[PDB]
């Protein structure tokens, strides 16, 4: 088929690009048919041009308790350009306050992008700073994928 | 039969060369054999310290840096030292409960010294046993 | 192939049937195939029958400062009714934070498959559950709905 | 095509595995091609091996009006174990209020799934008035369909 | 088409050649005409089946003893309106001011006035009628 | 690419051929070389439009009398200031100590001063000037 799934190493929350595994040994990680990673500019490489389907998970973990707040946001970005800043798809996770119980938060959204050959494809990660110690990225859980739609 | 069953714990049987078994790619262990795919290993970062390293064949676990301490199964989060008055539990650093005292941080809940058993004159607090 | 995206017209906080931007040169539209958009009852046309996965996006932002609470509602509806009454075959609602510390948007997003008929039409209710409806307003190019065939 | 959408039958806030409506002629349910359901141990049964997007839906009602709080989980498990000692893990927070009465999850990705492979649902819910929040009927989905 | 032919009850089997099945048990439809049947609505916990799910209709929910519906078709129960309280619409509001509610489940009736040429003994409150 | 030569305001059509298309009502392209317009900002509600979209720039919004801009490309709408506060760049803050605002829509002076050799008949305060003897 024509499809990809990527799994991010960072977690951390630094403001910057996500690096992702992208090895098929590696479990929640597929790359299959015209499709790889560049993994200097942390950038997914599209051969064939199409629609896909892509989405994105994002999965937080309180680490210190009694402690962090804030927001947390994912943006991907296509590049070459395919106008100015353009956010292809985003995300925002709101991590809850410092409270019973409430030491996830789960982000998920997804949809039909028009792709061209040798898109590139990277993500950045935005952390509203609020003890960024406090809470991590859960690992295994942040996910980028695509499938082609386009026959 | 299944030639998946004969790779070992800390390989992964792989399906795009010909079910042959290759090593678990860098951060990553199996710690059973048959695998497909090894899983990630785990990061202690941050807050988290590494109490053991990751095998091929067995994950990371982590622990806490120094002022803090595990918390949950398998240290799933770190948690500030007990302060004066309270006493670490196992979903928590709680506070002493009525009757009883902790002095030092990191400590543990003794219970009041009794005056009036002792023949003697007296108050406790959270955090002071019994001025006798 | 066979599918469809569409970016909703509206910004304010209506009750009412959602207004979709339709026209493919638009970012974020897509119609191909079997799939036409009738402007004026507001409706996604489907022209084969099949199992699609249909989704729906739906994004708010706070344009207020320290106001603006309560409930928004996405609801899609077929026509003819696959069944009953007042069938929503998809529906997403979102809570909308209270008027705090640096929440100013809300995200939602809803996936499954349905089975849908020959000349079946998908339209989008907005529901509000005014507590301010002119604090909050949808983030524009974000409101999205989605389909593609699934069925070969 | 190749594809599958199951209900849950669950109504009650109980830990444990979720049972699912598997007959077509029910709203919202589908099997197609080798995909078919055990009763028995409430499992979905994979003939073909491949690549499935696989998503599930989680949607809670609160029942009792100014009651109720805590947190539910849904966690899909293979078997046999394709890779080590959850596949899919959704967490949907209840709200403590001024009428946040419903509560929404979805979470979706692509698996390899291997032929007989087993997928069942657990539900975990951290217990507070687990009597006054209910599971919304209808909305409680697990789909996928084949890419591969 | 052959599906406009299927009465409520049933559904057209586009599986088996549009021939009109029987609803699967826990499921109905109320019009002709329909591909699927609905499920049938639960009434669980503390719900109660006030109307039996039938092949033809679904079922309705009541609340069990202690609680009372609220909302268009029972969508949750609340339990039952306090001393100072009153049931209403958008659930147990507080009696208004010059009003009172002595019983449990009971309704607002307004202050007797003491008009009548006497003196007020005892003050009137949202639980308590107004002494005299 | 052909896509190249179409210049911003138009799109590159790839339904028709290549071929460079004038971008759709309520959308534009701000470079050369796309292959579709984004949609034009709108500005209701609160918003009101400061300048028009155009088939090459965006649309530009500000705040409806009463309310004033805030955050990069006025991004929401503030109430404004009322008469103990000061506008900043994150929303209308408190007048800081020893400062104060008498009216609407202003900004903190410092209050004035025992250096004067005179007496405090009446003291300041976040919305008003101390009062001499
Ligand atoms: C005499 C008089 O009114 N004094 C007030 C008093 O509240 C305070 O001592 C002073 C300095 O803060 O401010 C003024
Ligand atoms: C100690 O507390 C008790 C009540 O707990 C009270 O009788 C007494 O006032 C206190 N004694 C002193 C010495 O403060
Ligand atoms: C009753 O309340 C009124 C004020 O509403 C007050 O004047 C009167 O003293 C009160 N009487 C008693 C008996 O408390
Ligand atoms: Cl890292
Ligand atoms: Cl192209
Ligand atoms: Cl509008
Ligand atoms: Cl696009
Ligand atoms: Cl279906
Ligand atoms: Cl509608
Ligand atoms: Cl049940
Ligand atoms: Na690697
Ligand atoms: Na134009």
């Amino acid at each position: 088929g024509m499809f990809a799934q990527l799994v991010a190493q960072n977690v951390l929350l630094i403001d910057g690009p996500l690096s992702w595994y992208s090895d098929p040994g590696l479990a929640g990680v597929s790359l299959t048919g015209g499709l790889s990673y560049k993994e200097d500019t942390k950038e997914l490489v599209v051969a064939k041009a199409g629609v896909y389907y892509v989405f994105f998970q994002l999965e937080l973990r309180r680490v210190v308790a009694g402690e962090g707040s804030g927001s947390v946001s994912l943006a991907l970005h296509l590049q070459p350009l395919r106008a100015a800043g353009a956010a292809a798809l985003a995300l925002t996770v709101d991590l809850p306050p410092a409270s019973e119980a409430r030491n996830s938060a789960f982000g998920f959204q997804g949809r039909l992008l028009h792709l061209s050959a040798g898109q590139r494809l990277g993500v950045h990660l935005h952390t509203e700073a609020r003890a960024r110690h406090a809470w991590q990225l859960t690992q295994g859980a942040t996910v980028l994928g695509l499938f082609r739609v386009t026959p | 039969q299944d030639p998946c069953s004969n790779c070992p714990a800390g390989t992964f049987c792989d399906n795009n060369r010909n079910q042959i078994c290759s090593p678990c790619p860098p951060n990553s262990f199996s710690s059973a054999g048959g695998q497909r795919t090894c899983d990630i290993c785990r990061q202690c970062k941050g807050v988290f310290r590494t109490r053991k390293e990751c095998s091929s064949t067995s994950n990371a676990e982590c622990d806490c840096t120094p002022g803090f301490h595990c918390l949950g199964a398998g240290c799933s989060m770190c948690e500030q030292d007990c302060k004066q008055g309270q006493e670490l539990t196992k979903k928590g650093c709680k506070d002493c409960c009525f009757g009883t005292f902790n002095d030092q941080k990191r400590g543990i809940c003794r219970p009041w010294t009794n005056c009036s058993l002792d023949g003697k004159s007296v108050n406790g607090t959270k955090e002071r046993d019994v001025v006798c």
